[PDB]
Formats: structure tokens, C-alpha cells, sequence
RNA sequence: AGGGGAUCGAAGAUGAUCAGAUACCGUCGUAGUCUUAACCAUAAACUAUGCCGACUAGGGAUCGGGUGGUGUUUUUCUUAUGACCCACUCGGCACCUUACGAGAAAUCAAAGUCUUUGGGUUCUGGGGGGAGUAUGGUCGCAAGGCUGAAACUUAAAGGAAUU
């Protein structure tokens, strides 16, 4: 069972749209899920950690279960879902799920000169969520991935191969790590290089292109 | 405890300290 | 906001802002041209005074100092510049 | 900009200013004085030969319950009688 | 890139002069605001009519670029808009959103009003706000009716105008509907008013 | 944390206020920690108005009104007076209708 | 951006604003593209062919976006008289 | 205590979207048309929801109800409708104001003008 | 941002763009500097003078008008007090000051206001002996400063 | 007390960046903002710029390209030695590849690679990345 | 150390209340509360926000000054003034929205312009107890203040929110 709400969803089962990279220049919502799982097949999701989570009533408590996922490649897409269901494995899957909603870019990038394939990041860049401040650093070939197990785990998904990180704040819980590890990754995309000066064309969207597909009959 | 009444309390004991000096002396 | 073509504004808006903080400073105050009823004479006269003005010899007393623009004595007509 | 003179012919008054500052940090402070020659028991040494004096079973500290089997020592260089625990299933059975 | 006849026409002129679209707009400010020519004795700014009518020429120039008719969206909550809103939905292609708006339409594939616009058309910043912040969530211009006293968040390209209420509203409503359809649709001619009423719109019976 | 950004109030660019007196404890307190309410009553009951037309001399009569500014101290106004208490969305409201 | 010899990597290249030149992120759950269309006489509004923008979320947020909307507009020709230099 | 529940309600709404012809008004056909069209499991529920639709019907006879206007109901206010000839000319010929006036000189070519004058 | 208070005032005498004299506003150079060496004779001090010129006669700023300043003015003719003219009020206004405080004995505000004044005195005193205005070890503050005024 | 002036330069210039003015004015302005702003100029990060003469202090204009980042200015001057040159480098920029640390010499006021080049370092100013 | 000693009022009485109350409540009541000489230097001395400086976002208000109004208004003719009024504008005391920034959060136009870390400078902090103690200096007529440990001792003590 496939069955699409909104036009993108639509638009993606017709088999118009190749890749998520074209998705990401016109920075289109993806709130249904199976897009990602047609464009990317190549999704590899890791659990992280789910730490029981309590609400106390008049008689007991509620041990809900806040299950971090994430989700990724080795060509620099990656997720990162968080959820709080009651049923362990339920949880699990629909953090899954919001992970792939979530899929992101990286910039991938030259530790020092081209040579070949970029495994590192472009520029030293940082997130903080809460008060956990991961900085990421341009690693050079072969230095490997230099984080905390978590953040580590991150890279590797990513499809990153040579990074430094100065994790600081209070990196020990783990959910607020990896959401500034998110944000970081993000960032990446916003740093203009001045590889980035050159004026781009700005195509007219997917859902300006094919719109008479688009939509229900 | 009050602090306050800690610090009154402290201060007490440090006359009654000079008090006892004052005697050796 | 975002963009505003600086150096060249419009002459209200220079005047609404206040005479320090605009771009090339220049006074706000003028010279009073001034004549007395007495002699057919005319006075070189700062807008603002700080002293009681008489004229060039004689005690007419052309304006009272208040905290800013002077006040001229009664009637005194007075040409600019 | 937050105490320290980002200055540059600053550095006399950074220097003092971290030695002043150091102080509150425990390690170091202990370093210094020399709390470890003074105070104590052990000269500052890892490991010291005393003299079992007494053997005392100390009753434990709270949600934990037993007797903890201890001595009274006496170290012979300073002379202080400190109180040695001693490991495992006993074994004053070998202390004496 | 220029029509020149698209200059402001005299009787669409007095039309909007009728409506006091410009001669409204209340004493108070909002300082992203430009289109006031001078200020009037007690309690009126006065909004530069043509400077409007170039805005709403763009807006529609706008609505003229999505191909799909009932993919631009119009949404008024406040009454006197509803009635003009549903004859411009009607004119046009256009799905309307008259009346309490569904925070959460734009967003939240899974209600039973679901509308996935490429773009949306606004009467108030100041009641339907809660419109413009959800459409920020989902990517869409918001096109809107400013009273020079209300907000410029969230909005991209915003015709000024008087919402005091009454015949601008309707008037300014009517305006975008005619220039939609002068811009690719039935109506050729660059000059006639048509059958196209301003007074098919407005606030009627109460 | 602070409670209130005014605190009890007022004391802005002010240094240390003068002390006014409570009515009911006669606990002495700021002037602005204070809680003044203007109790304009009539000088006599809506019960007792009535026998006093009845009775009393000269035409009608204006009868006068009694003016008291009464410090009510925090705390005792919090014996129903002003005050009452609210939610911290409720305490951002400075008009009393 | 190249490898060495010609051979383009970094995929998915950023749409940058039009009135900020701050990057367009890749979850600008914030942004737009605006589409206005090239316009002749008499009916009229050629299909297919648009004077194109894009605004950063950011700005929009601001508030500030209607002005650089019609900045872009008065320089690409499509308005006149509207937005000016000196306010 | 006599308030229809939630479901009764929705039900009735559910009848009305879809089959606004058909619901004679008065209680007995409209009964029937119920039981025949919508599938209830009871007899007791059956009979309420068709008291709820009775009642809808009068309403509608007195007006739009909110959540109550599917196409049929729409095309008897969308063309009920439209009054027309009185525009916005009338009462006179233009009447303006001084900064209107400027307004006018600055963009427009010739229009007439009657000016008041406003002030405190 | 003020000296002394926790005031921070920008009221002040701005200046114009033009160095050029100002045209139209007639009169010379030699009258001017006559102007200005009599009301010197006169008693008045730099500010005051300058104040006299602005007002009743043709004048802007000296600098503008005859090329050097008030003060180089008078030091070329001779005519210029000893101890500087901010200087000398101040020492005038301790003075005064210190005067209040012997008729009033508990008067802390006013002591408070004397300290701060005397402060004042002495940064311009060591600001006069740096660029050597007052000659070098005079120090200027209650017995003698009563001296030095008039 | 303004007490550095291409430090105030930087700040204004830094803010009107980040919120999206396309413009900017500085009040005191240097020969040395001047120069720096030159240099920025010569790698593209800043448009055109004028420079008021004041018939007092000065007074700049700014055009911004959006190109802009951070410029920062470093807080004493610290005298650099060559080696120390890569160090800061390391430290202050987002790559070992592009953005230029501005430092002062004897030269001139250069970026980091110019100095390089010439090879001769100073002072620290600023930087651009 | 003098005066003045109204009121209130540490102590004391003294009545209740209470298992008990030299606590809360009642009634007296010195010291003190005023004040002149002196001292003492502390306070939740709090905005719990070091001082300078620059910049970024609006908004009305309000106090202080200052221009711009054929503005109202007082009329003793034209008035000239004041008091308003409208638009500004510096300076302040604050406040309301937004955050596009912060921050752990509460919140904040500063607590912003800080991992994209660098305007200038003081001072203070380093888990909690021990302890603002002990000792030593000192400055106090004393009460005390400023400075100020360690031995021990414990896995928490804290904040800000949520259920
Ligand atoms: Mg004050
Ligand atoms: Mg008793
Ligand atoms: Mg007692
Ligand atoms: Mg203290
Ligand atoms: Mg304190
Ligand atoms: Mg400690
Ligand atoms: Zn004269
Ligand atoms: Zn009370």
C-alpha cells in the first residue's frame, strides 16, 4: 500500500522527479514519509539509545520511551528522528520514519587541496540544542572520524570520513547531542564559500513544472 | 536553621571566646 | 530598513533629525538681520544670544536670551543671513 | 569584554591574576602548602608499614548493613593511629 | 516587461477614491512603510494610490504565473471580506477559505480540509495572522491587503490599502479579480469596466 | 526567580521610598508594595438613605460622600481585597475593570 | 566543489536569495519562491516564461521582505515609480 | 437532560451532506428514509437521528447553519444573491480632500474634484 | 560620557562644514583681531570674548575669520591670564565651594561635590604642567588657591 | 572611550550583515579601516564604499554584497611571526583553504596569503571568513 | 558625652491563650526612637544585572530641555506672553509587543552582536559542609568590621522548569 496525500507525494509515484537533491534547491516540505524510502533506497538507520521517560499521576507513573534514531548512507543525506511512544518497537519505527521525513544534506568537502572525493566537511562549523555545543572541524584524509561515540555513529551515516569535533556542554545526554550534531550538519549549507559567489539560475519548481499531474482528479 | 540566627549564634561564642582571653590575661 | 540609498536623504528628514547626528554636520541656527524702530542700520545678530543685544552704539536692546532661539524685543523687523 | 585585559602590555597583571586565581583550585592548593608532608597520615607516600594495634569492626554507613572489619594502626614514621581496613571473607584470621 | 496603457487608468482612479482605499489608513504606523504620501490633520495618512495600483498590477502579474487555476488561495476571517473573497474564488479558479480558517491546513495532511496552495491572498495581517504564520511552515507568498498600521511578517508583496472595512476591501478584492483575469483570461480588452461589477463584491446585507 | 520584573513594584529610579502604615495589621510598608484602594462609600447605608429622606429637614439634601485611601498590606489583602491572586499568563494585565 | 581535473561534486547547490544573497538552506521551512509573469498587450501573459525570485526565510521572518520584493521588482523592470532609493 | 450525543448529531450531519433531498420535514417518512438509507444496528438510535435531521430541516427552512452547506444549500445562497445598482457619482460629483487633491495633481491627468477642508 | 555624574548628555556646539568664511558677512580681518584686543583690555576671558564677537558683531569663529585661534590671539598681543581660563574657574568654584563648607559644618553633599571639583583641578593642573602652562611642582588647591583667584 | 576604531568598523559592519542591510555607516573611520576595507574589497567581500570627508574625522559608507560572514578584529595587536602566521590561520579561519586572516605589516596592510607571498608578517588585524 | 523626652516601643513587668508560651494578642514600661558633638562602615546597601563605548527592532506613553506650526485657547481691541495641541528632537525613568538573537531554562532590546569564540578595562567564583569559623594581622572606646585557613567531612548541595 502506497496511496499519496500532497502534490509532491503525488508527483514522486508518477516517477518525475529523479533525486532528493533536486527536492532540497527548491528546500520543498516532505511531510510523507515513503518519499525518501522511493529516492533513497540506500537508507541505513541505526537506533541510539531509548531511555525510559516518566509522567507521574495519583496512582503509578507513565514510562513512555524516547527512542533517538538515526538514519543515513555513506552519500551525505542523513536523519535524525526523535520519539516518545509507549510500545518500545512502535516508538523505534516511528522515529525511523521521522528520521527520513527529516533527511538533510552535507556539504562534504576538502580537508586541504581536491585530489579526490570529498569525505570531510568544508568549514569549521557548530550547533548548540540546549547547552551542548558540537563544533565540527575539517579533518585531513585518513585522520579518521575524532567524536564521542554517538556523534561518531552520526558521521558514519553520513558519509563523512575525516572529521574533528570539540563537543562541550553537557554532552552526556545523548538526544540533545545529536540534535546539535543535526543543526551543525545543517549549517553546512549556509556557509557561503566563495565557490559559492558564482549567480545560479534558480530553476522554477517541481510543483511549478509538472503541476497537471500534480493534484487529485 | 536561619542563617541569621547562625551568625548570632557564632557571634555569641566569639564573645564569650574574648571573654575567657580577657580572664587568662 | 534593508536598503537605504544613504548619503543623499530628503531634506525633511535631515531636518526632522537632530543637528549632530546627520551626515555632514552643519548648524541649525541662523543670523538675524536685524533693525531697530531708532536708526535705519542693520544688525549681524546670532539666532541665539546668551548676552543682551544692543546695537552698534546705541541701547535699543535688540533680544532676550531664553534657553534657545531669542525672543526679539517687541517690534523688531528682521531679514535672514 | 569580560574581565581579563585583552590587552597587550597587560601581562603582569593576567599573570598575578592566575596565580591569585589558582589557589581555589584544590590540587593544586594541596601541592603548594604541602598538605601532604603536614597532614595526612601518610608522609605522602602510596604505601606505609604501621602496627596493628586493635581490630575493630567498623558497623557501616546507611541503606548498606554489615560490620566492615577494620584495624586501629599505628604507622611507625609519623606515629598516627589510623584506622586500615582489611579485604575479603575475614582474613584477621591472618592479621592477628 | 511594461504594458504602458497599465498606467492608472482616471476612472479606475475615482473608483478607488470612492472606496477611500487610500484616504483611510489610521494615524497610527508601522515603520516598514513607504507608500504614504504626507500626512493629514487629525487622525488620516494617505496612502500613494498609484504606488498601490502598481502593487496590485504585480499581484496579479503573481496569481498569473501558477497554472493550475485553484492552486492560488484566498482567506479572509473578517466579515467584511467573506462575501468579496467568494465572488473573487468565483471569478477566478481560486478555493477560498472564508470564516475561521483551520490553524493547521497548510500543514497537517490529515484533515478533512486539506489545501496544498502554491499561493495565498490575505484581507488582515491583523485577525487572519494565524493564517500567514502556518503558511511560513509550508513555503507560500503571502499576497495581502495592508493597512498601513498592521504587520509586514510573513508577506511577500503586500498591496496597501485601508481596512477600516467597507467598500475598499471589496474594491481592492474585485481590482486583483479583474487584473487576474486581464492577465491570461476571458476579459482582452485593455480598456471597458465590463459586466465585472465592484459591486458584486462589498458588504451587503448585514 | 523573580516573581515580577517590577517586583512589589515602582521603585524605579527611586532609591529607597518612604514607609506608609497598613490599616488592618498596622504593619508599616513601602508605598508601592502597598495596595491602595479609594473607598469612596456613601456617608451613610442605601438601607438607612431611605428613613433619613423620610424623616430629616431641608430640600432633599445632597448628602456628601466619604473619601478613605486605605492601605491594605499585601498580605491582608489577601484577605479578599484587590489582589485575589492569578495565573503567570494573569499577571502580565494592568487594568482592573 | 571540483575535483582537480574539471569533475563536479557538491550536488544540491544552493538557491541563494535574490534580495540578501544569504543562502537558501536546505530545510528553509521559511523561504519562497516568488514567480511573476512577463506580461504583453492585450490578454496576455505569456505562459512558460516568469521574472523569478527567491526570498530567504529570514528576511520574511524579519518582516522586511515586501520592500526587497519590490526592490528586485523595480530593478528587473517589472514595476516603476514603487520602491526608491533615498527613504 | 435530553441533549443528542455527539454521534446521533454527527450522523445527522453525515445524512444531511449527502442526502438533503429526501427529508420530507415532518418526523414518520423521514424515519423511514433513515433506516433505509443509513445502516443502524438499533431501532432506539435510528429513530433519534431521524429527529436529529427533522430538526436540522426546520432549521435550514430559518436560515444557513454552521458545518450545514454542501452544494444543493450552497447554490441557494450563491445565487440568491447580488444587488447591484448603486455603485460608489452619486451624492454629487467626487467629493475629495486637500491632501486627496495633491495626491491627484502629482499622479492622475484630469479629474473632478469637490474639497473640503478638515481639521481639529 | 561626563566626567563626573552618571549623566550622559550630548548637547553641544556643533560646528560647519565650511573652513572658508561664510560669504556674505561683511566687515575684515584687522577689525576683528582690534575687536578682540580690546575686549581683552576689558577684563573678559577667551569664551566670553568669542561669545561677544558671535552675537552683537560679523563673526562665526575667529579661526574661520582671521586664521589663528582666540587664545594664540591674545598670547601674540600679550593680553592672556596666567592661569588658564577652564583652570582658573574651577579654582574659582573650589574656591567658592570651600568657602560654604566653613560657614556650614555638616553639609556631606557639599564636601562630596569640593572633593570631586578638586579632583578636577588636579587633572587639569597635571594636564597644564604636561604641556607646561603652569611652570612644573605647583600644585593648586585651598590655602593658596584662595591667593591665586584675584 | 571608542578606544579601537576598526574594532567599531567591524562591529557595525558585522551587525548590518547579519540582520540584511545592504548598507552601512561608520562614524569615526581611519586610513586603517580604509585600507581594510580595501583589502576586503580586492577579494570581493565588500561592494563599492564611500568614505565622507568630513571636515572633522571622517565618516564610511558601506555597500554589502551579502558575501560578508564575520569580520572580526583580533583584540591587542599581537606581533606575528611568520610560523605563528599558520597557527592563526588554523585558529581564525574556516579552512586551510579559503577566507584571509588581515594582518599589518611593514609592507602594508595585507591578507595573510599577500604576506606570504611577499614574505613579511606583523601585527594581527583582522580577518574575513 | 550633653540636652529633649510626645508617641511608639529591645528589655522587663503583666494579663490571657495553650500540655507548655519569660511566643504570637492585650496593658504599662526604662534603653532607644528625635537632636548637638563624635564614632562604628555594615544591610535582600537588590535592578540580586561592574563601569565606559559602539551597533542592531519596532511601538506608543511619561518627566526634563529645545526648535517647527497663520493650530486651539485666555481678551484687557491687534495682542504679546503662559496652559494645552500636533509633528519632531536630544537627555532620562520605565514599560508593551515581537525575536529575526541570547539563554540551561525562567526570561532578556539587553543577560544581544560568543566555538562564526578578540572594543577598553576593574573586581569576584571554582562541588557542598567545616566556615565567614580558627589563627594572625590590622582599623574599632567596645559591640565589631576588612582580610581569612586548614584539618577533617560528604555524592551530592544547588538552579530553572515539568508531571
Ligand atoms: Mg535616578
Ligand atoms: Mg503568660
Ligand atoms: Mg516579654
Ligand atoms: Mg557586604
Ligand atoms: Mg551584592
Ligand atoms: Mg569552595
Ligand atoms: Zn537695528
Ligand atoms: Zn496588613
Amino acid at each position: 500500500g502506497w496511496v499519496p496525500v500532497t502534490k509532491l507525494g503525488r508527483l514522486v509515484k508518477a516517477g518525475k522527479i529523479s533525486s532528493i537533491e533536486e527536492i532540497f534547491l527548491h528546500s520543498l516540505p516532505v511531510k510523507e514519509f515513503q518519499i525518501i524510502d522511493q529516492l533513497l533506497p540506500n537508507l541505513k538507520d541505526e537506533v541510539m539509545n531509548i531511555k525510559p521517560v516518566q509522567k507521574q499521576t495519583r496512582a503509578g507513573q507513565r514510562t513512555r520511551f524516547k527512542a533517538v534514531v538515526v538514519v543515513g548512507d555513506s552519500n551525505g543525506h542523513v536523519g535524525l528522528g526523535i520519539k516518545t511512544a509507549k510500545e518500545v518497537a512502535g516508538a523505534i519505527r516511528a522515529g525511523i520514519i521521522i528520521a527520513k521525513l527529516s533527511v538533510i544534506p552535507i556539504r562534504r568537502g576538502y580537508w586541504g587541496t581536491n585530489l579526490g572525493q570529498p569525505h570531510s566537511l568544508a568549514t569549521k562549523t557548530s550547533g548548540k540544542c540546549g547547552s551542548v555545543s558540537v563544533r565540527l572541524i575539517p579533518a585531513p584524509r585518513g585522520s579518521g572520524i575524532v567524536a564521542s561515540p554517538a556523534v561518531k555513529k552520526l558521521m558514519q551515516l553520513a558519509g563523512v570520513e575525516d572529521v574533528y569535533t570539540s563537543s562541550t556542554g553537557s554532552t552526556r545526554t545523548l538526544e540533545n547531542t545529536l540534535k546539535a550534531a543535526f543543526v551543525a550538519i545543517g549549517n553546512t549549507y549556509g556557509f557561503l564559500t566563495p565557490n559559492l559567489w558564482e549567480v545560479q539560475a534558480l530553476t522554477p519548481s517541481p510543483m511549478d513544472v509538472y503541476a497537471d499531474y500534480a493534484t487529485a482528479s | 536553621m536561619r542563617a541569621k540566627w547562625r551568625k548570632k549564634r557564632t557571634r555569641r561564642l566569639k564573645r564569650k571566646r574574648r571573654k575567657v582571653r580577657a580572664r587568662s590575661k | 530598513v534593508l536598503v537605504q540609498d544613504l548619503l543623499h536623504p530628503t531634506a525633511a528628514s535631515e531636518a526632522r533629525k537632530h543637528k549632530l547626528k546627520t551626515l555632514v554636520q552643519s548648524p541649525r541656527s541662523h543670523f538675524l538681520d536685524v533693525k531697530c524702530p531708532g536708526c535705519l542700520n542693520i544688525t549681524t545678530v546670532f539666532s541665539h544670544a546668551q548676552t543682551a543685544v544692543t546695537c552698534e552704539s546705541c541701547s535699543t536692546v535688540l533680544c532676550t536670551p531664553t534657553g534657545g532661539k531669542a525672543k526679539l524685543s517687541e517690534g523688531t523687523s528682521f531679514r535672514r543671513k | 569584554g569580560k574581565g581579563k585585559p585583552r590587552g597587550l602590555n597587560s601581562a603582569r597583571k593576567l599573570r598575578v591574576h592566575r596565580r591569585n586565581n589558582r589557589w581555589a583550585e584544590t590540587t593544586y592548593k594541596k601541592r603548594l602548602l604541602g598538605t601532604a608532608f603536614k597532614s595526612s597520615p601518610f608522609g605522602g607516600s602510596s604505601h606505609a608499614k604501621g602496627i596493628v594495634l586493635e581490630k575493630i569492626g567498623i558497623e557501616s554507613k546507611q541503606p548498606n548493613s554489615a560490620i566492615r572489619k577494620c584495624v586501629r594502626v599505628q604507622l611507625i614514621k609519623n606515629g598516627k593511629k589510623v584506622t586500615a581496613f582489611v579485604p575479603n571473607d575475614g582474613c584477621l584470621n591472618f592479621v592477628d | 516587461s511594461l504594458p504602458s496603457t497599465f498606467d492608472l487608468t482616471s476612472e479606475d482612479a475615482q473608483l478607488l477614491l470612492a472606496a477611500r482605499v487610500h484616504l483611510g489608513a489610521k494615524n497610527v504606523q508601522v515603520h516598514q512603510e513607504p507608500y504614504v504620501y504626507k500626512a493629514r490633520p487629525d487622525g488620516v495618512n494617505v496612502i500613494n494610490v498609484g504606488k498601490t495600483w502598481e502593487k496590485i498590477v504585480l499581484a496579479a502579474r503573481i496569481i498569473a504565473a501558477i497554472p493550475n487555476p485553484e492552486d492560488v488561495v484566498a482567506i479572509s476571517s473578517r466579515t467584511y471580506g467573506q462575501r468579496a473573497v467568494l465572488k473573487y474564488a468565483a471569478h477566478t479558479g481560486a478555493t477560498p477559505i472564508a470564516g475561521r480558517f483551520t490553524p493547521g491546513s497548510f500543514t497537517n495532511y490529515i484533515t478533512r480540509s486539506f489545501k496544498e496552495p502554491r499561493l495565498v491572498i490575505v484581507t488582515d495581517p491583523r485577525s487572519d495572522a494565524q493564517a500567514i504564520k502556518e503558511s511560513s511552515y509550508v513555503n507560500i507568498p503571502v499576497i495581502a491587503l495592508t493597512d498601513l498600521d498592521s504587520p509586514s511578517e510573513y508577506v511577500d508583496v503586500a498591496i496597501p490599502c485601508n481596512n477600516r472595512g467597507k467598500h475598499s476591501i471589496g474594491l481592492i478584492w474585485y481590482l486583483l479579480a479583474r487584473e487576474v483575469l486581464r492577465l491570461r483570461g476571458a476579459l482582452p480588452d485593455r480598456t471597458q469596466p465590463w459586466a465585472i461589477m465592484p459591486d458584486l463584491y462589498f458588504y451587503r446585507n448585514p | 526567580p523573580k516573581k515580577r520584573a517590577s517586583n512589589g513594584r515602582n521603585k524605579k529610579g527611586r532609591g529607597h521610598v518612604k514607609p506608609v502604615r497598613c490599616v488592618n495589621c498596622s504593619r508599616s510598608v513601602p508605598k508601592d508594595k502597598a495596595i491602595k484602594r479609594m473607598a469612596i462609600r456613601n456617608i451613610v447605608e442605601a438601607a438607612a438613605i431611605r428613613d433619613l429622606s423620610e424623616a430629616s429637614v431641608y430640600a432633599e439634601y445632597a448628602l456628601p460622600k466619604t473619601y478613605n485611601k486605605l492601605h491594605y498590606c499585601i498580605s491582608c489583602a489577601i484577605h479578599a481585597r484587590i489582589v485575589r491572586v492569578r495565573s503567570r499568563t494573569d499577571r502580565r494585565i494592568r487594568a482592573p475593570p | 566543489m571540483e575535483n582537480d581535473k574539471g569533475q563536479l561534486v557538491e550536488l544540491y547547490v544552493p538557491r541563494k536569495c535574490s534580495a540578501t544573497n544569504r543562502i537558501i538552506k536546505a530545510k528553509d521551512h521559511s523561504s519562497v519562491q516568488i514567480n511573476i509573469a512577463q506580461v504583453d498587450e492585450e490578454g496576455r501573459a505569456i505562459p512558460g516564461e516568469y521574472v523569478t525570485y527567491a526570498l530567504s526565510g529570514y528576511i520574511r521572518a524579519r518582516g522586511e521582505a515586501d520592500d526587497s520584493l519590490n526592490r528586485l521588482a523595480q530593478q528587473d523592470g517589472l514595476l516603476k515609480n514603487v520602491w526608491s532609493y533615498s527613504r | 437532560g435530553r441533549v443528542r450525543t455527539k454521534t446521533v448529531k454527527r450522523a445527522s450531519k453525515a445524512l444531511i451532506e449527502k442526502y438533503y433531498p429526501k427529508l420530507t420535514m415532518d418526523f414518520q417518512t423521514n424515519k423511514r428514509l433513515c433506516d433505509e438509507i443509513a445502516t443502524i444496528q438499533s431501532k432506539r438510535l435510528r429513530n433519534k437521528i431521524a429527529g436529529y435531521t427533522t430538526h436540522l430541516m426546520k432549521r435550514i427552512q430559518k436560515g444557513p447553519v454552521r458545518g450545514i452547506s454542501f452544494k444543493l444549500q450552497e447554490e441557494e445562497r450563491e445565487r440568491k444573491d447580488q444587488y447591484v445598482p448603486d455603485v460608489s457619482h452619486s451624492n454629487d460629483v467626487l467629493n475629495v480632500d486637500t491632501q486627496t487633491a495633491e495626491l491627484v495633481n502629482s499622479l492622475g491627468l484630469k479629474l473632478p474634484l469637490s474639497v473640503s477642508s478638515v481639521s481639529a | 560620557g561626563r566626567m563626573h555624574s552618571k549623566g550622559k548628555g550630548m548637547s553641544s556646539s556643533a560646528i560647519p562644514y565650511s573652513r572658508n568664511a561664510p560669504a556674505w558677512f561683511k566687515g575684515s580681518s584687522d577689525g576683528v583681531v582690534e575687536q578682540i584686543i580690546k575686549y581683552a583690555r576689558k577684563g573678559l576671558t577667551p569664551s566670553q570674548i568669542g561669545v561677544l564677537l558671535r552675537d552683537a558683531h560679523g563673526v562665526t569663529q575667529a579661526k574661520v575669520i582671521t586664521g589663528n585661534k582666540i587664545l594664540r590671539i591674545l598670547k601674540s598681543n600679550g593680553l592672556a591670564p596666567e592661569i588658564p581660563e577652564d583652570l582658573y574657574f574651577l579654582i574659582k568654584k573650589a574656591v567658592s565651594v570651600r568657602k560654604h563648607l566653613e560657614r556650614n559644618r555638616k553639609d556631606k553633599d557639599a564636601k562630596f561635590r569640593l572633593i570631586l571639583i578638586e579632583s578636577r583641578i588636579h587633572r587639569l593642573a597635571r594636564y597644564y604642567r604636561t604641556v607646561s602652562v603652569l611652570p612644573p611642582n605647583w600644585k593648586y588647591e585651598s590655602a593658596t588657591a584662595s591667593a591665586l583667584v584675584n | 572611550t571608542r578606544t579601537s576604531v576598526l574594532a567599531d568598523a567591524l562591529n557595525a559592519i558585522n551587525n548590518a550583515e547579519k540582520t540584511g542591510k545592504r548598507q552601512v555607516l561608520i562614524r569615526p573611520s581611519s586610513k586603517v579601516i580604509i585600507k581594510f576595507l580595501q583589502v576586503m574589497q580586492k577579494h570581493g567581500y565588500i561592494g563599492e564604499f564611500e568614505y565622507i570627508d568630513d571636515h572633522r574625522s571622517g565618516k564610511i559608507v558601506v555597500q554589502l554584497n551579502g558575501r560578508l560572514n564575520k569580520c572580526g578584529v583580533i583584540s591587542p595587536r599581537f606581533n606575528v611571526k611568520i610560523a605563528d602566521v599558520e597557527k592563526w590561520t588554523a585558529n581564525l579561519l574556516p579552512a586551510r583553504q579559503f577566507g584571509y586572516v588581515i594582518l599589518t605589516t611593514s609592507a602594508g596592510i595585507m591578507d595573510h596569503e599577500e604576506a606570504h607571498r611577499k614574505h613579511v608578517s606583523g601585527k594581527i588585524l583582522g580577518f574575513v571568513y
